[PDB]
């Protein structure tokens, strides 16, 4: 029963006989008259067991008095019939046939022989021979001879050479090779030439060749000589109702193995000619291959239905295999389902029907009808429950009390899709749900269904109360925001009650508390929204958790006083003294949770739902056709735009305008006529109740019901009243382009026929998008679970140094994430201090909660270093300090919490939602340029002469607010180190021109540019002021193409005038489109240019897949000056000659524009060409912290564009699970350049760089893999075989002798064990100390 | 629909599917990941063994409820050693390395 | 179907998110009462016993 | 007879059910004036006028 | 106790250690027949053993002290 690991290897022919209980000799299944299993067949009772409990086939022994006998008349052991599920048999093949899995799966048998797979199959099909051993020096081993050439060497040699055909030849080649001599050969000649593409061909062999020495396998076992047989109760032949039978597809596949094997023994007795015997061995190979893997070697063997027979590999592999349909998910007892409807319930309750709860809790009632003496036996309690007597419904009410039950709505996109509730028995057929948990389930009552699950044992009834109860889950685990926001009818009754009217009733009267603001409303003496003065009393915790009070008169309405009797005595009065839309009740609940706790939040969230439902019915809110108003000027705004569409029409008729200028003028006109209609409806909606009070006229916010549903945020938005009141925009036909005229009608005036047929272009284009993208997101979430499977918090403090530096996301425009959003919840990595220095806030690691966030709000600090998850030093897991705050609870995370499944379900849950010149300073801030190189230009300003410089905007405090990018050779209208206010286009450049501006002030002469060789003579005949022109490489002449054009800045003597302070010559080499403005001899100053060179859901999937971009950005490997090599043979070269370092080059396209020139130094990890960059290169050149900053900034722009807030720790904890493999460069423990687990390489250097050795350890590179690639490369072969490519995983795991030690969460779901996470984490730590202590 | 105990399948010995078969609800892959994110390990172990597939351990859980002893004594599921006989029928020796 | 008197207003949360509140007078008048007919076959076959 | 939520109308943008409701009340006030003039037994000529 | 177990998770310290303690105490009132320290108040054993913890009467050491000292009286009456 108890095991520890799961070992996989190859099966010896002696081992397959060891599992067996007898040999199958006949293809007969059962007898047709009396349906009994025949001897020596596929269902034989002497081999596999008896068919009934303790009975032989004849009937000589029975009924357990004879237990250990074998009935000699028939031969059937008198035992149970449960052993027909466990006993195997075997078939002795008359010819050895190859295994299809170690031959076709890419090759494990031509990798070991170093034969090509297209050449082994000529031997297997009995087409051409192969030399097994050539004793004479003419022929070589593994030499393929045709049937006309084998006859020639048959006469010339006789006995002197060994040559066979079929799998009896390949069994001899595998039996003859010495595995030890080839590891003593491949380790000898590898030091000759370590060329790259031949290296992993050798390393494919050496790891295979050492596996057959270590793991105990032998290479002959690829060729099957004995075949095992499945037990008969796993491939049954059962009778159906109407006299038929129904069989497995494996019985048809075992019969043609046996029939073609018995017929081969009949051809070796008659001495058949060797064409009949060759075709029979070629037919037995087809039958054994189709049984193991059907449609793999040839055409698939179909049955009598034309669909193919389901083989043995099809029962393990795929979505309908054992690994995904019966092991990771199961059908489950004590469960039911029904239609859900709305509840009066509390937050921890649900409505369960009585006819449903009697069947779910049925053995719980039998245990109390027997205990109470109301039934004398169990089968008498079966009679009383089915009768539904009066005592049954009084015992069901005592069983259900304090017994929680799980409610599940599929699809379960995140963990809040299954929660626990305490049942309240109702007399109906529908489950009654609470209205506040419908946001977490994403459930509406339009026909949805939910499943119920009864927790059985005593530890499953306490996890449902302490972990999965509905009051435990009010925060979200993705982001920290609350998830119990009241949705649509609670906000309407709150927006109506806490509103203001100028002229209602009882204006200005004074009230002695909130309790008589309800006496005035109920007796009709006052209105609900009416300005009065109320004496109130509020409580605060200025003391050390003790309530202090104060009493004063406020200036409020009547309806805001009736709401104050709900707010629970720790909050201010300013939380209910506003209009209270949807976002104001969403943070009223959050203010209660942070000051008062969990217990006053669950009570306050129910009483909000009771008061929102009650006063939304007291009002009476409807929608008539008068509530959809039209602007009166709607016809004249269209007629103003219908005039400007015929003004441009005659210009197309005259011919002044083209079609290209006409199209973006018609689209520009209708995009501005739509905005005036959409604005005149909102001037006619939000204030149209021009109401008066004790005077002439005033203006207040209107009481229109479609505006009240939008201003509260109850349902709809401003962009959906637009199609109700104004015109409904322009519509795009599904080619990509936009139809020229808009739909000028709305849904109140009604559309046309051509205006309706246009609208069904884009209403099916979006509807076929929603149906066809939930498959693309359910595959991404399945891939993210596998990568982050076994990541469990298994420590408390790993004691590591710094990790990711945090910074705002102020690039491009305004602040999108401030410091209070990225850093709240993390742990500080080093001792951080203030701009006013020497103020340490930390003992080097604190939890940075909301109070420390306000301490960072005060000072000018805008850069912190936090403990990330990629930098965590724990082997096999992370610690609770490198993860930070558990977001769903609000404290530091515990141990044993499965944070990798929380990460995948938080990234994959919004995935079904989101498929769809001049630099102006805007604000008073300083100008600072960092990493700067510049030169004072020809006018009195500054110009930029480096690519790595960006504009920073510092206000009067010390932080950066705005950030802009400025290219090489741009023109800045101001300088550096200044304080200039906003509203100034401070930087300017030509968006065509990429200039070549010069730092040196000196004269320029023509040198080394001869016409017809490198340059041409092209002048501007309109002006005359021109020069020579330098084109690109693909345009100039072949006279001087190999030499680079070199325009030298000269003086009166004729020398290269240097940069002042530096000695190297700085004169520009000339790439393409280099046309100088002025001629020979003219001087240029500092900063004067020589020449001018003119000009969704798959994105998140391809980032985590780590795809290769089509035009990758080329980068630099080392610092120093670069140069060029070859010219136009395939591609150019990049000769690197550094100031100290050693002749690296690269096949580089010279038609992709560069950034540096021939004479410019470039640094390592810098950018050479233009385009996107691959994530494999950011890890190769820059560190492990620069590829995680690239991903969590790029995958966040897709999410945050849709307003989807996900914490950044959820991305770094699956980026860490991609940076999990490591290649080695040196050696001393393991091989030279093989891939290796980086958790084990840090252990092998923790054993050798420490005192056991001086230094024999290994230095290592670091690799990056995609999610579908890093999940198949794990130490565990079961987490990979249950995911994808079960054939390819199990073949490379069985020839290596791997063992699974069952650490993951997925690997214990399969074997039926406790999970090493959550409640089961304390159980597995006993097993990890039971292993070492005996 | 509701079901406490009923009919089970032939090869896998798991409960059937559908209202006409008096079948249990499917506890698929996505509902296992939500029980792992909560931390509920005893709720998950009972749905994989005694609610579904462990034959000798689901008849003990039935009597333990009638006796008033909410205690699960689990075993290895019958779907896992149906898988072990199928990989061994492919000529691949897979075993359990016991203590 | 049938055509009946509809008011557009929220009634105490019983029509929260696409729920419908029906009256007892609709049930007494048997407006949406439907008749369903079913078929139950009992077949007795040859058995070897 | 039936109370329906008004918040399902604007966000879904089906204004047929508001116009079908106003026309059904306009088509019921004619059947109620015929049913009044039939129980009261006015004449066959005044029922010809209306 | 019944509505919320928030007050109980500070007396033990963990959401995961609360379940492994309260299921050990409620096992004793189920099959061991030991007496509850609080008023019963017509509650099940899972709610009582949670209610015993939040009034400080049950800890992980107290369940280990009383179980070890109960054996040492049985380890006296036999010998």
């Amino acid at each position: 029963e108890e095991f520890d690991a799961i070992k996989i290897a190859l099966a010896s022919p002696d081992m397959i006989r060891s599992w067996s209980f007898g040999e199958v000799k006949k293809p007969e299944t059962i007898n047709y008259r009396t349906f009994k299993p025949e001897r020596d067949g596929l269902f034989c009772a002497r081999i596999f067991g008896p068919v009934k409990d303790y009975e032989c086939l004849c009937g000589k022994y029975k009924r357990l008095k004879h237990r250990g006998v074998i009935c000699e008349k028939c031969g059937v052991e008198v035992t149970q019939t449960k052993v027909r599920r466990e006993r195997m048999g075997h078939i002795e093949l008359a010819s050895p046939t190859a295994h299809i899995w170690f031959l076709k799966s890419l090759s494990r048998i031509g990798l070991l022989l170093d034969m090509p797979l297209r050449d082994i199959e000529r031997v297997l099909y009995f087409e051409s021979y192969v030399v097994i051993e050539g004793g004479m020096t003419n022929l070589e081993r593994q030499q393929i001879l045709t049937e006309e050439q084998y006859l020639d060497a048959l006469e010339e040699f006789g006995d002197e050479f060994d040559a066979k055909m079929g799998a009896e030849a390949i069994q001899a080649l595998l039996k003859s090779m010495d595995l030890e001599q080839e590891c003593e050969q491949l380790r000898e000649e590898l030091n000759e030439t370590n060329s790259e593409t031949k290296r992993k061909k050798l390393t494919k062999r050496i790891k295979l060749l050492e596996a057959f020495v270590q793991s105990g396998n032998k290479p002959e076992w690829m060729i099957l000589t004995v075949l095992p047989v499945l037990p008969p109760d796993l491939r049954p032949l059962v009778p159906l109702d109407g006299g038929r039978f129904a069989t497995s597809d494996l019985n048809d596949l075992y019969r043609r193995v046996i029939n073609r094997n018995n017929r081969l023994k009949r051809l070796l007795d008659l001495a058949a000619p060797d064409i009949i015997v060759r075709n029979e061995k070629r037919m037995l190979q087809e039958a054994v291959d189709a049984l193991l893997d059907n449609g793999r070697r040839g055409r698939a063997i179909t049955g009598s239905n034309k669909r193919p027979l389901k083989s043995l590999a099809d029962m393990i592999k795929g979505k309908q295999g054992r690994f995904r349909q019966n092991l990771l998910g199961k059908r489950v007892d004590y469960s039911g389902r029904s239609v859900i409807t709305v509840g009066y319930l509390r937050l921890h309750q649900c409505g369960l029907p009585k006819k449903m709860a009697l069947e779910l809790f049925k053995p719980f009632i039998y245990g109390k009808l027997e205990l109470r003496g109301l039934a004398t036996t169990i089968k008498a309690a079966k009679k009383m429950v089915e009768r539904e007597e009066a005592v049954v419904w009084d015992i069901l009410d005592e069983v259900i009390r304090e017994h929680p039950v799980l409610l599940n709505r599929a699809p379960t996109l995140h963990r809040l899709g299954i929660q626990a509730f305490e049942p309240v028995l109702i007399e109906g057929k529908a489950i009654q749900l609470h209205p506040l948990v419908c946001a977490a389930y994403n459930a509406d009552f339009d026909g949805d269904q939910m499943a119920v699950h009864v927790p059985l044992t005593l530890e499953a009834q306490l996890e449902a109360r302490a972990l999965m109860m509905s009051t435990n889950n009010i925060l979200s685990p993705a982001n920290g925001e609350p998830i119990i926001v009241p949705s649509q009818d609670v906000v309407l009754g709150l927006y109506y009650m806490t509103r203001d009217c100028v002229n209602a009733k009882g204006e200005g009267m004074v009230l002695t508390g909130p309790k008589e603001a309800e006496r005035l409303y109920r007796s009709g003496l006052a209105s609900l929204h009416a300005r009065v003065k109320v004496r109130i009393t509020e409580y605060e915790k200025d003391a050390n958790g003790e309530l202090v009070a104060k009493t004063s008169l406020k200036d409020t309405t009547v309806g805001r006083a009736i709401l104050w009797m709900i707010v629970p005595k720790g909050l201010p009065y300013s939380i209910v003294n506003q209009a209270l839309g949807k976002k104001a009740i969403s943070k009223m609940l959050n203010t209660c949770y942070r000051i008062l706790g969990l217990k006053p939040t669950v009570i306050f969230a129910d009483q909000i739902m009771y008061t929102g439902f009650a006063y939304a019915a007291r009002s009476g809110a409807s929608v008539g056709i008068d509530d959809m108003v039209i602007p009166e000027k709607k016809h004249e705004i269209i007629s103003e735009a219908e005039a400007e569409v015929a003004e441009i029409q005659e210009q197309f008729q005259s011919g002044l305008v083209t079609a290209g200028e006409r199209y973006n003028k018609v689209i520009d006109i209708w995009a501005a006529a739509n905005d005036r209609v959409s604005k005149a409806m909102m001037d006619n909606l939000q204030t149209e109740t021009v109401i008066n009070r004790d005077g002439q006229e005033e203006k207040q916010v209107s009481f229109n019901s479609i505006y009240m549903m939008a201003d509260s945020g109850a349902r709809g938005s401003a962009a959906q009243i637009r199609q109700l009141a104004g015109m409904r925009g322009l519509m795009a036909k599904p080619d990509g382009s936009i139809i020229e005229t808009p739909i000028t009608a709305n849904f109140r005036e009604g559309l046309n026929v051509l205006q309706y047929f246009i609208s069904t272009h884009g209403a099916r284009k979006g509807l076929a998008d929603t149906a066809l993208k939930t498959a693309n997101s359910g595959y991404l979430t399945r891939r993210l679970v596998d990568v982050a499977q076994d990541l469990v918090v298994t420590e408390d403090d790993c004691g590591t140094h710094e990790g990711i530096m945090m910074t705002p996301v102020i690039e491009g425009g305004d602040v999108k994430e401030p410091l209070r959003d990225r850093v709240l919840g993390r742990v500080t990595a080093e001792d951080v201090l203030k701009p006013g220095t020497a103020d340490i806030l930390v003992p080097r690691n604190t939890l940075l909660h909301e109070q420390w966030c306000d301490l960072l709000e005060e000072n000018s600090v805008d850069a912190v270093k936090v403990r990330s998850v990629v930098s965590c030093d724990t082997d096999f897991g992370v610690c609770a300090h490198c993860y930070g705050r558990d977001l769903a609870r609000g404290h530091i995370i515990n141990k044993g919490e499965a944070i990798g499944v929380i990460a995948a379900q938080s990234i994959g849950e919004p995935g079904t939602q989101l498929t769809m010149s001049s630099i102006q300073v805007k604000n008073k801030g300083s100008i600072k340029l960092s990493n700067v190189k510049s030169v004072v230009n020809s006018s009195g300003k500054l110009v930029i002469t480096s690519r790595n410089t960006e504009l920073k905007l510092i206000d009067e405090f010390g932080r950066t607010k705005e950030s802009y990018k400025v290219p090489y050779g741009a023109v800045l209208a101001k300088g550096d180190g200044e304080q200039v206010a906003g509203g100034e286009t401070v930087a300017n450049w030509d968006p065509h021109t990429m200039p070549v501006i010069t730092e040196v002030s000196g004269f320029v002469r023509f040198t080394d540019m001869i016409d017809g060789q490198t340059i041409t003579r092209q002048t501007d005949e309109l002006t005359g002021l021109s020069s020579l022109v330098v084109l690109d490489s693909a345009e100039r002449t072949a006279g001087g193409k190999d030499l680079r054009p070199a325009l030298k800045i000269v003086d009166a003597q004729g020398n290269d005038v240097l940069i002042p302070g530096t000695d190297m010559p700085a004169q520009y080499f000339l790439p393409g489109k280099a046309i100088v403005q002025l001629e020979d001899g003219v001087q240029i100053s500092s900063g004067d240019t020589l020449a001018r060179i003119p000009q969704g859901l798959p994105r998140v999937a391809d980032l985590f897949e780590a795809r290769r971009p089509k035009e990758p950005a080329i980068l630099a490997e080392i610092s120093g000056i670069v140069s060029f090599g070859k010219e136009t043979k395939g591609k150019r070269r990049l000769v690197i000659t550094p100031v100290d370092g050693s002749p690296y080059e690269e096949m580089i396209p010279k038609w992709r524009q560069l950034n540096v020139f021939e004479g410019e130094r470039v640094e390592r990890g810098d950018v050479i060409s233009d385009g996107p960059e691959a994530p494999h290169d950011i890890l190769r050149l820059r560190g492990v912290h620069a590829v995680t900053r690239y991903i969590v900034n790029e995958v966040q722009d897709v999410y945050r564009l849709q307003g989807v807030k996900i914490n950044d720790k959820h991305i770094e904890v699956i980026v860490r699970q991609m940076l999990r493999k490591a290649t080695i460069v040196n050696a001393g423990s393991s091989d030279f350049l093989e891939g290796e687990q980086v958790e084990y390489s840090r252990v092998k250097i923790a054993n050798r760089e420490l005192e056991a050795n001086g230094k024999v350890g290994a230095t290592y590179s670091r690799d990056l893999l995609g999610i579908t690639k890093a999940s198949l490369a794990t130490e565990s072969f079961i987490s990979a075989a249950s995911f994808q490519e079960t054939t390819r995983v199990l073949t490379e795991a069985a020839v290596a002798g791997k063992r699974d030690e069952l650490r993951g969460l997925k690997e214990n779901v399969i074997v039926g064990r406790l999970i090493p996470a959550g409640t089961g984490y304390a159980y597995h730590q006993d097993r990890m100390r039971r292993r070492a202590a005996g | 629909h509701a079901r406490s105990t009923g009919s089970y399948s032939l090869v896998t010995q798991q409960p059937l599917g559908g209202k006409a078969q008096f079948g249990g609800q499917r506890f698929g892959e996505m509902e296992v990941w939500a029980l792992e994110a909560y931390g509920a390990a005893y709720t998950l172990q009972e749905m994989l063994t005694v609610k579904s597939d462990d034959v000798n351990g689901r008849t003990k859980m039935y009597k333990n409820i009638v006796d008033g002893n909410h205690q699960m004594e689990p075993g290895m599921p019958e779907s896992f050693n149906v898988l072990l006989k199928e990989i061994r029928s492919l000529g691949i020796n897979i075993e359990l390395e016991d203590e | 179907g049938q055509n009946m008197r509809v008011a557009f207003m929220p009634w105490n949360g019983y029509n929260f998110e696409d729920s419908i509140l029906v009256s007892e007078r609709v049930v007494q008048e048997d407006r949406f009462t439907t008749i369903h007919i079913q078929e139950l076959a009992c077949v007795s076959r040859d058995t070897k016993l | 007879d039936i109370v329906l939520n008004p918040l399902g109308v604007p966000s879904r943008m089906n204004i047929g059910q508001i116009l079908e409701t106003h026309l059904g009340m306009a088509a019921k006030g004619i059947g109620d004036k015929i049913n009044a003039m039939l129980k009261q037994q006015q004449e066959v000529a005044k029922l010809r006028e209306f | 106790a019944r509505v919320t177990v928030q007050d109980a998770v500070e007396k033990i310290g963990n959401r995961f250690d609360l379940v492994l303690v309260a299921a050990r105490r409620a096992r004793q009132m189920q099959v061991g027949g030991k007496d509850p320290l609080v008023p019963e108040e017509n509650d099940k054993t899972t709610v009582i053993a949670l209610r015993e913890i939040e009034e400080g009467l049950i800890n992980n050491q107290i369940l280990d002290v009383r179980e070890r000292q109960e054996q040492q009286e049985q380890e006296a009456a036999e010998l």
